[PDB]
Parts: structure tokens; C-alpha cells; sequence
């Protein structure tokens, strides 16, 4: 690494954050029966 | 006279911010100190050395008339010193943490905590950059305002001065109970050091090393364009050149050199380190820089005396407040002993030479009780009071008793 | 794939911030063509920086020809009534 700009003390530095985008709701692992399969194809008997 | 102060003090107004709290500094200034501490490099290390000199050698608890305090605490005898040593078992660590914090920040600050059963647990330090005091017109702290990071952003709360305690090493005046950050006080000196260090580092990159300058074409001759230079660049490329590469050319190619352009970066480094160490009150020798002439004789005696004096002043300032505002309340509230007893907390001298003390004991031991010798030598006093209190050596008393 | 010059990456480049800060500090007007290279205007998206000379300290520092009173080098935005 070789940064072109140094950072000074007492937070006189550049504003150094990123604002997040929209985040979607994640539930499928909780809201369904999860099978951790041994094979990429397979069968559930009914 | 009078039972209350009748002189006023410079006070509040929030340094002329608004919705007034603290005195002349904010949670942002506190977090600026936090960054100088956590950001590492030479500045952080120097202030860490300052903490280690003032507080790193550990402590000893004293009580005057400790023998008079002998009491059954839980069907078992203790003195007040013995109770305090059991109440504060890891005091060497706590002293270094609080003392270090009180050099960085305006104050060290913390709680007293109890076991579930309601006996004393510990004095618990709080994160000093999270807390600021609210004070009344007499200058004393009445409440503490806190804010802290959480997953949901900042959380804020206010606490009474009743159950917190705090310690200030760097007072503005003897009546100041808010204190000064030595880091904010020296902000310009610290920033000047950082700027000059960055300047030297970049100057070494540009000027500390030679660079190859190939000039192409005859002077006042045919011009050479960028695409033409790209073919020449391919030949003299430092990527593919090696130490003993040799070059063959026509007369109209010149391998010039930008020489390394001498400047005394060592002298600028020594100047920077002198400025910073003097500003932080450290000796220059702490910065891995040595001055000429100052390393010997009375010039050394003076600077190392000044350092030891500064340490003793910080140590006593800390010791007095720790006894008065942490120990005495704990003795009062959780101990069967008298809280008005003459408790003391000495903090060890970091630059004491036991080889020098040994010479002193040989020269003038004839005037010291065995307890005084054991204290200077940093050992337990003898288990038998008559030999502890006597002046001649315990080994000399033993070899004489062996003659009886 | 993204490169440091690619349009969606510019806000992550420290240098894009630092050079836009420079451009605001060195300008005297919103007239970029006079004051900067075509390369700088493109590389740093200077059309979108609020360049107008209001952030240049020399807009506010006094620089009179004759200086009997030590007035030169004073900055109006540092006075009592500013
Ligand atoms: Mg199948
Ligand atoms: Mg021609």
C-alpha cells in the first residue's frame, strides 16, 4: 500500500463514512424448514 | 471567618456554546482525545511512557497507627491496611489505568460497585471520553452527562455526582474540579509534529533517492513525440533493468540523473522531537533522541531532577484524591473500621536505583531502625517488634543471641 | 469490473474528495474552463462541485498596494462582527 494522502489528528481529517442503501427483509431460514443437502439434486419422499 | 467560600470562581457559560453543560469542552473534544490515544505512532507511545513513569512502578497502602486498628472482620483479625489490601487486590493495575486516563483526559472517573449481597465489589472506572461534568456556581460537580455508541446510534443519559467519583491531575487552579486535557492543551504542538513528520516522509520519497532521466533527441534537432518516448521507456525501464545492465546508444540519447538532493532530515526530526517532548513535559531521551552535552554531569542531574519532581507532584495529586474520594467512602460504607483514619497511598518512584539505596544502607544503617531499612529496601518489616524497632542489624542481633 | 476513474467509483476515491476540496479553495469563480484543465474538470467532476470562489480565503484576505497600517493579510471573516 501507498496512500496519496495522510490523515492528521484531532479529527481535522476528511469526512470518512458511507451511507447505506435500502436493505431487504430476510426471513426464509426462519420461516421454512431448512434442509442442508448432501447433493445439489435430491428427493423428499411423501 | 466563614463556613462557605466568599470568593467567586470563573464558571460555566459552557465556553459560550449553547444548552450549557461541561466547562469549555464537549463530547467531540473528548473523542478527539480518544483518537490521539488510539491512533498509535510516536505521539501515542510518548504519552503511554508518561503514564508508565507516573504510575507504572505500583503502589503501597499505609495507615498511621495501623496496629491500633486490629479487629475481627469475619471471626478473623485484620488491620485497616490488611482490609484495604483485600478490598483493592489489583490496585497496581487500577492506579496505572486511572492515572494514565487522568493524564490523557481532564479527569479519570468511575463508580463504586457492590456484590449482589451488598458488600464491596470494586471501584469501576468508566470510559472518560463518554462523560462530562455539570458544575454549580461554586465550581463543584453536581451531575455527570454521558453519551455512548450503540447499534442504534448514540444513547444519552444523566447521572448524579453522588455515586460517581472522579480524579483530576491537571487542574487549571487549586479550585478547579473539571481539569485540563494536556492533549487538547498541546493540540498545536501535536499537529505541528504530525505535519513535519509527514513532510519529512514525503521529502525522503521524492529527494532521498536518485532518479533516472533519459533525454532523447539532439538539442536543436528533430523532435521526439510521446509514442516515440514509449519505445525508449521500454529499453531503460527500472522494472526490467538489473544492477549490471549495460547500454549502447547513438550520440543523441543521454542518460541524465536526478541526484538525491541532500537535506538534514535527522536535524528536523531531532527538532520535532525536542518540541514535542518539551511540550508533553518528557525528557528528550524518551523520544529515542539524544542531545549532545546534556547527557552527563549537572545538566543531567537537573533534567532528571525536574522529571522526578514532576512525577512526585502528579503522584501526590492522584494519591490524595484516590484516598479521599475512593478509599474513604469505601471504608465508611463497607468496613467495620474508622473511615477518618490516617490512610495514605504512596506510588513508587520509577527511577529509584536499589544499588544506590544499598550504598546508603551501608553508609548510614547505624542510624536507621530495622523497619526503616526494610521500608527503604522494599521488604516486609521483621515479624518481631523489638528487632523491627531496634537500630542494629537483625543478623547482628542473632549472632549476639547465639553468644548467650 | 470497476476502476478508480469509473463513474460509479468516484465517491470512494480519497483523491476525488481532496481535489474537489482543492478546486473549491483555489477558484475565484464558477467559470471552470478558465481555471482548470479539461482533464481536471472531467476527472474530478468539477461541474458538480459547488465552485464559486466563496471558499477561497483570498476572496476575504485584504491585499492593498500600500500597507501603512499592517492591514494586509487580515481576513474579514475572522473579525469581531463576523
Ligand atoms: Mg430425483
Ligand atoms: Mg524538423
Amino acid at each position: 500500500s501507498d496512500p496519496e494522502y495522510v490523515d492528521t489528528l484531532f479529527r481535522e481529517q476528511l469526512l470518512e463514512v458511507v451511507m447505506e442503501g435500502r436493505e431487504l427483509r430476510k426471513v426464509a431460514r426462519e420461516a421454512s424448514n431448512v434442509i442442508n443437502a448432501n447433493t445439489r439434486v435430491g428427493d423428499v419422499p411423501i | 471567618a466563614s463556613s462557605t467560600p466568599q470568593t467567586n470562581v470563573d464558571s460555566m457559560g459552557g465556553g459560550h456554546s449553547y444548552q450549557f453543560n461541561g466547562q469549555d469542552l464537549t463530547f467531540e473534544d473528548l473523542r478527539d482525545i480518544k483518537d490521539v490515544r488510539d491512533s498509535g505512532g510516536q505521539v501515542a507511545q510518548l504519552m503511554d511512557y508518561k503514564a508508565l513513569l507516573n504510575f507504572g512502578e505500583g503502589c503501597e497502602i499505609h495507615v498511621e497507627g495501623d496496629d491500633e486498628t486490629k479487629q475481627l472482620v469475619d471471626g478473623e483479625p485484620m488491620t485497616l491496611s490488611e482490609w484495604l489490601e483485600d478490598a483493592f487486590p489489583h490496585l497496581d493495575l487500577l492506579v496505572l489505568d486511572l492515572g494514565g486516563d487522568a493524564l490523557w483526559y481532564p479527569y479519570a472517573v468511575g463508580e463504586i460497585q457492590e456484590t449482589i449481597t451488598g458488600e464491596f465489589k470494586e471501584a469501576l472506572p468508566a470510559e472518560p471520553w463518554t462523560l462530562m461534568p455539570e458544575s454549580d456556581a461554586q465550581g463543584k460537580v453536581q451531575a455527570w452527562h454521558q453519551r455512548t455508541k450503540t447499534h442504534g446510534g448514540y444513547q444519552t443519559q444523566t447521572l448524579p455526582a453522588d455515586d460517581l467519583w472522579h480524579i483530576v491531575i491537571n487542574k487549571a487552579s487549586a479550585r478547579d474540579e473539571v481539569g485540563i486535557s494536556e492533549v487538547l492543551r498541546n493540540k498545536d504542538e501535536i499537529q505541528a509534529f504530525k505535519q513535519n513528520e509527514a513532510a519529512i516522509n514525503q521529502a525522503i520519497e521524492l529527494h532521498g533517492f536518485p532518479q533516472r532521466h533519459v533525454k532523447v533527441g539532439k538539442e536543436d534537432g528533430a523532435p521526439v513525440r510521446d509514442n516515440d518516448l514509449r519505445r525508449v521507456r521500454t529499453i531503460f525501464d527500472p522494472r526490467t533493468t538489473d544492477a549490471n545492465t549495460a547500454y549502447f546508444t547513438g550520440q543523441d540519447v543521454d542518460v541524465e540523473t536526478l541526484e538525491a538532493h541532500n537535506f538534514d532530515y535527522s536535524a528536523i526530526h531531532e527538532m520535532d522531537m525536542r518540541n514535542l517532548t518539551t511540550a508533553l513535559g518528557l525528557p528528550l531521551e524518551a523520544g529515542n533522541v539524544g542531545a549532545d552535552g546534556l547527557g552527563s554531569g549537572k545538566p543531567a542531574e537537573l533534567r532528571f531532577a525536574l522529571l522526578k519532581l514532576a512525577i512526585k507532584a502528579n503522584q501526590r495529586s492522584f494519591s490524595v484524591q484516590f484516598v479521599e474520594r475512593v478509599m474513604r467512602p469505601v471504608v465508611r460504607d463497607y468496613s467495620p473500621f474508622d473511615h477518618e483514619a490516617d490512610i495514605r497511598l504512596e506510588i513508587n518512584d520509577p527511577l529509584e536505583d536499589i544499588g544506590e539505596v544499598a550504598d546508603l544502607i551501608q553508609q548510614v544503617g547505624d542510624y536507621m531502625t530495622n523497619e526503616q531499612v526494610a521500608e527503604k529496601l522494599d521488604l516486609p518489616a521483621p515479624e518481631d517488634d523489638e528487632v523491627a524497632d531496634s537500630y542494629r542489624s537483625p543478623a547482628d542481633m542473632e549472632k549476639d543471641e547465639a553468644g548467650v | 469490473m470497476q476502476l478508480r476513474r469509473s463513474p460509479g467509483m468516484r465517491p470512494m476515491d480519497r483523491d476525488w474528495h481532496q481535489e474537489r476540496a482543492r478546486a473549491r479553495e483555489q477558484a475565484y469563480s464558477s467559470d471552470l474552463t478558465s481555471q482548470f484543465s479539461e482533464s481536471e474538470i472531467v476527472k474530478y467532476e468539477l461541474d458538480t462541485a459547488q465552485i464559486d470562489g466563496s471558499d477561497n480565503p483570498r476572496t476575504y484576505i485584504w491585499n492593498r498596494t500600500i500597507d501603512l497600517f499592517g492591514m494586509n493579510g487580515t481576513d474579514v471573516r475572522e473579525l469581531r462582527n463576523r
